RNA sequence: CGGGGCGGACUGUCCCCAGUGCGCCCCGGGCGGGUCGCGCCG
RNA sequence: CUCAACCUAUUCUCAAACUUUAAAUGGGUAAGAAGCCCGGCUCGCUGGCGUGGAGCCGGGCGUGGAAUGCGAGUGCCUAG
RNA sequence: GACCCCAGAAAAGGUGUUGGUUGAUAUAGACAGCAGGACGGUGGCCAUGGAAGUCGGAAUCCGCUAAGGAGUGUGUAACA
RNA sequence: GAGCAGAAGGGCAAAAGCUCGCUUGAUCUUGAUUUUCAGUACGAAUACAGACCGUGAAAGCGGGGCCUCACGAUCCUUCU
RNA sequence: GUCUACGGCCAUACCACCCUGAACGCGCCCGAUCUCGUCUGAUCUCGGAAGCUAAGCAGGGUCGGGCCUGGUUAGUACUUGGAUGGGAGACCGCCUGGGAAUACCGGGUGCUGUAGGCUU
RNA sequence: GUCUCCGUAGUGUAGGGUAUCACGUUCGCCUAAUACGCGAAAGGUCCUCGGUUCGAAACCGGGCGGAAACACCA
């Protein structure tokens, strides 16, 4: 019934780990993300001088990479089993896209190594349609338009639907 | 006590027409602007090279030399009781054909090949534009009509 | 609502539209004010550039000039009129672009007269070539290229449009920088293995390659030339034959089609009458729908 | 300490608002415009009463805040506290300066006389034209002549000429008394708080079906 | 102020329910301008 | 239930250093013979081209190409 | 009171007089004068020290009626 | 509704803003012109022309800063 | 009747939502050996042709917003010139010419150049 | 009116990258007890608003207070 170019599918999956300030603990957290998307890892500089969260303008604060793919879906089943297939239906946003964090990278794949930290991470899976592309290309780009758009509910059944997840009311 | 900067008093004189702004339009750039040909010079403010001074904007002249991008423009100035003929370099941007040349052109075309008709089929024909004559006489017919009595109407107040 | 909606009335009632082609992404007005425009003091002297636009399926080729009511295109080739000899399959690559460009190239000097003067480089190499004017004949034509929207890195097909057209006889300014054998790091144009870009050698290479490796990869990816068999060793042979029948006749001739009745597919505008007559419609079974209740 | 308001009666300066430029202005005196039942809907109160000057000039702050509470007691004392409400339709928006002058027995003591005379902000004070309205009460029908006795009394704190008008409008709406019931009735006219809104004849059916559903 | 016959398109009356426009031809009434125009009157 | 903030559609009143719109008066230019139209020649400038542009040389066109009024142009010396 | 500039006056008033606008009453007898009536519930309720129609807060009705306001003012401590 | 060094005004969106890459046209020259104006100078600016370059695939763009300010005669000294 | 490439004017062309789209085309789409770029073949570059008009795109629709153009507002506001006009003034009237702008009410919703295709 | 300077722990004061000193206050020691003395702790919108800046007590514009110096010749 419905064409097979509408069908739902995961963009990129944009882990991200944050940490207050520059060192060995952001050279340390690169390599876990480096570890589990066999891909190197872009760190981003703080906007603005904090006090409060001590961190200097133009400084490296966190470490971040985009996953697209397989190995994006890869790296999302592992995430969804820590939170045990279970999404709050709050995570899924009016854009259709949704995403989840994870307290500890140890425990899914890599081994902890006394070198390497505790750190966690953050899992912002981006949901698209076929033809999503024509707003990113240079030439006669354009909006995707209303049809073609993925709303928070058709997420939330793409979610029910792949990962037999639960949304629960929260 | 004012002072002499060049573009004081152009806030709204070189400013752009309301939702007329960005890109200068290509065909602009495109006219053709021979020697001796008459150009009026806008100003706009989109383009800061080869701008015209302030005195010249809305002001007619004459081109006397091309460049690869701007005209030379002897272009008339009144400086206190004495008219001076100074010449201007601006920037085709700032400067377009003058349609009063154009218009009387026509004319002088219409009138010469006018004048080759009348001598080959014989007779006189009016060249001249005269100016607007007084009305002739006609009649002005009621149609059956009586026209509409008017009569000024009570004053009340409006508000 | 608990946010001021940005797209308001007021919004709309300041708001300046962009050129239309603009507006469609096809025009970047910054380099087309540099490419179409001629010095003043060169008056009406046209200013001729090649246009090169690369279709997902097809390749456009354009020689044109600037004028006040629209650009006036004196010549064109396209890669889809590449089967009339030849190259039948793999259109729009790097050895197609060649093609075209040659073509366009030929085909504008026929016009013009200027064949037998002028013949380009007419054995392939990729090295650079440039056209010299012989003194007693006309001058080359020179034209600039137009690439458009297109990311100018090296080995853009659009360059590839550009070295066939110049080996055919027009003097296009350019280098070799953006020819797919320019070594970035040793800053030096091997000139062989863009012949082999203009040859489609990369093409061949592929082919065999993933004869090796995964058959029916080979067969997903190249599934049009095993219709009629084009094999990665009879490549450069056709696409020399293409160049040659490119030479001998580059003239262009149209199909003529006028057996064609007046079919509409459009839906015509709707007329004030229908608008009014519609909403009085929709006005009444309204009120009629709510005496149901 | 405020001069005689005969020193500024006329527009005789260009506006001279409150602005970036004009720093340091104090507060006009008057910071109430509607005063009784300003929450009375539009067919409470048909009938509407306005002061027009007939004088082109500058009234005070403190003259519209004076003629504000003369008109306010009387309507409360006729009408009761409920039963009409007043619109001052004028806001003092021009600025008056004052070139202070040293008030002693001394010009040596740096008077400096006419130089930098530039003044200092004063007061404001609202520029009124010949024709226009400077007060407005809406009451019911049978408050006529409370409504112009409430207006005779509040000319006494204006300077020049002032005229008391009955206006045909309803109420403070800019719609005829006469068309404004039948207006209503064929939902031209919706009432909202003290005033109405125009429903046209055009936009989506779908506003046009909340209507007459 | 409108009448006849064929293509689209609209309405929550959809039993051949109701309504609107356009493309060709056949008619009906009124109005204005030119017409060797043609007569009569001044 | 009420009062706030916020949003939405309205409503009163304003701007020398605000503005979509926008006069009247006003400023420039043109209303021909130094013009128009035919041919031809030169160029080291321009150039796909007998191109483009400019200059030069001959020839033909007077219904003198709005009104009104007035004779104009030009130089030196120069006081107050 | 008495003529451009110009040489002195405003707000606000007048049952002086003249003109005008709007509204109202009137032979089913207006207006003004002179002469009678101007009641019962009810000295209506809450305020109280007396507030009875008249120092005040709310209400504003009934009957006889031709007509009487559960009150316009004088007055009384309140009455009268 | 940001930013473009600064006052304000104008201008600017696959810009004139932000980030990269390569660079030194912020270089050597003669005249013309604009602005102030006496139509003198300085300062600033515009369009060219001749070199030598930079950048880009190229058209082109660049002889300082997006434009409106940011500066200095004779005599003398100092350097090339 | 349409589309593609390059455009001219730059909303009658924009914005929001809905419906339809035959054939070419334009796209979405498949892939990363080569060319070339990425944290990521997402973009860019390159090599293709299984699928799809869902989207872009085109046409149409909406008592749609905007925009464009009319009417009204209104011979009103304002204004050239004139008077030994009025008025204590503030200001106002008249003569002589010119003459707007909201609100409100209608109509319209891209035209077109060059080159090349499709449409029995 | 003109011109200049200063607002920082409770007091008096120092000083564009996490606020100093002394007195004072709190707690514990020594003393029969207080003081002295000894050992520790706490205390500061840097007058207010806006701006520059990555960052303001600081730098700049304002506004609140306080302290100065002037106002002469007839
Ligand atoms: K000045
Ligand atoms: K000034
Ligand atoms: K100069
Ligand atoms: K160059
Ligand atoms: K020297
Ligand atoms: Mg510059
Ligand atoms: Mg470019
Ligand atoms: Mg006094
Ligand atoms: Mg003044
Ligand atoms: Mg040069
Ligand atoms: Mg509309
Ligand atoms: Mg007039």
């Amino acid at each position: 019934k419905e064409n097979p170019m509408r069908e739902l599918r995961i963009r990129k999956l944009c882990l991200n780990i944050c940490v207050g300030e520059s060192g060995d603990r952001l050279t340390r957290a690169a390599k876990v993300l480096e570890q589990l998307t066999g891909q190197t890892p872009v760190f981003s500089k703080a906007r603005y001088t904090v006090r409060s969260f001590g961190i200097r303008r133009n400084e490296k604060i966190a470490v971040h990479c985009t996953v697209r793919g397989a190995k994006a879906e890869e790296i999302l089943e592992k995430g969804l089993k820590v939170r045990e297939y279970e999404l709050r239906k709050n995570n899924f946003s009016d854009t259709g896209n949704f995403g989840f964090g994870i307290q500890e990278h140890i425990d899914l794949g890599i081994k902890y190594d006394p070198s390497i930290g505790i750190y966690g991470l953050d899992f912002y899976v981006v949901l698209g349609r076929p033809g999503f592309s024509i707003a990113d290309k240079k030439r006669r780009t354009g909006c995707i338009g209303a049809k073609h758009r993925i709303s928070k509910e058709e997420a939330m059944r793409w979610f029910q639907q792949k990962y037999d997840g639960i949304i629960l009311p929260g | 006590t004012n002072t002499k900067g060049k573009r004081r008093g152009t806030r709204y004189m070189f400013s752009r027409p309301f939702r007329k702004h960005g890109v200068v339009p290509l065909a602009t750039y495109m006219r053709i602007y021979k020697k001796g040909d008459i150009v009026d010079i806008k100003g706009m403010g989109t383009v800061q090279k080869g701008m015209p001074h302030k005195c010249y904007h809305g002001k007619t002249g004459r081109v006397y030399n091309v460049t690869q991008h701007a005209v030379g423009i002897v272009v008339n100035k009144q400086v206190k009781g004495k008219i001076l003929a100074k010449r201007i370099n601006v920037r085709i941007e700032h400067i377009k054909h003058s349609k009063s040349r154009d218009s009387f052109l026509k004319r002088v075309k219409e009138n010469d090949q006018k004048k080759k008709e009348a001598k080959e089929k014989g007779t006189w024909v009016q060249l001249k534009r005269q100016p607007a004559p007084p009305r002739e006489a006609h009649f002005v017919r009621t149609n059956g009509k009586e026209p509409e009595l008017l009569e000024p109407i009570p004053y009340e107040f409006m508000a | 609502g608990f946010v001021k909606v940005v797209k308001n009335k007021a919004y709309f009632k300041r708001y300046q539209v962009k050129f239309r082609r603009r507006r469609e992404g096809k025009t970047d007005y910054y380099a087309r004010k540099r490419l179409v425009i001629q010095d003043k003091n060169k008056y009406n002297t046209p200013k001729y550039r090649m246009i090169v636009r690369v279709t997902n399926r097809d390749i456009i080729c354009q020689i044109a000039y600037a004028r006040i009511e629209g650009d006036m295109i004196v010549c064109a080739a396209y890669a889809h009129e590449l089967p009339k000899y030849g190259v039948k399959v793999g259109l729009t690559n790097y050895a197609a672009a060649y093609c075209t460009g040659l073509l366009l190239a030929r085909r504008l000097l026929n016009r013009f007269g200027m064949d037998k003067i002028y013949e380009g480089q007419v054995e392939v190499t990729g090295d650079e070539y440039n056209v010299e004017s012989i003194d007693g004949q006309p001058g080359a034509f020179t034209c600039y290229l137009d690439a458009g929207l297109a990311r100018t890195t090296t080995g853009n097909k659009v360059f590839g449009a550009l070295k066939g057209a110049v080996d055919g006889g027009l003097s296009i300014p350019h280098s070799t920088k953006r020819f797919p054998g320019y070594d970035s790091e040793s800053k030096e144009f091997n000139a062989e293995v863009h012949r082999k870009h203009i040859m489609g050698q990369n093409v061949a290479d592929y082919m065999r390659y993933l004869m090796e490796e995964d058959e029916d990869a080979y067969k997903k990816q190249f599934s049009q030339y095993i219709k009629n068999s084009v094999t990665p060793d009879m490549m450069e042979e056709m696409y020399k034959k293409a160049h040659a029948a490119i030479r001998e006749n580059p003239v262009y001739e149209k199909k003529p089609k006028k057996e064609v009745k007046k079919k509409r597919w459009n839906r015509p505008k709707m007329s004030l009458a229908q608008k009014k007559d519609r909403v009085a419609q929709k006005k009444a079974s309204f009120l009629r729908a709510q005496e149901r209740a | 300490g405020r001069r005689p308001a005969r020193c500024y009666r006329y527009c005789k300066n260009k506006p001279y608002p409150k602005s970036r430029f004009c720093r340091g202005v104090p507060d006009a005196k008057i910071r109430i415009f509607d005063l009784g039942r300003k929450k009375a809907k539009v067919d409470e109160f048909p009938l509407g009463g306005h002061m027009v000057s007939d004088e082109y000039e500058q009234l005070s702050s403190e003259a519209l805040e004076a003629a504000r509470i003369c008109a306010n007691k009387y309507m409360v004392k006729s009408c009761g506290r409920d039963g009409f409400h007043m619109r001052v339709r004028l806001h003092p928006f021009h600025v008056i300066r004052i070139n202070k002058m040293l008030s002693c027995a001394g010009a040596d003591r740096l008077q400096t006389g006419m130089r930098g005379a530039f003044g200092k902000p004063q007061g404001t004070v609202a520029r009124v034209h010949i024709g226009q309205v400077i007060m407005s009460i809406r009451t019911k029908l049978q408050n006529e002549e409370h409504v112009i006795e409430a207006l005779r009394r509040a000319k006494f704190k204006f300077p020049g000429r002032q005229k008391i008008h009955i206006s045909k409008k309803w109420g403070f709406t800019k719609f005829n008394a006469d068309e404004f019931e039948d207006m209503v009735a064929k939902k031209c006219l919706i009432p909202d708080g003290c005033g109405v809104k125009y429903v046209p004849s055009h936009g989506p059916l779908d506003k046009w079906r909340v209507l007459h559903s």
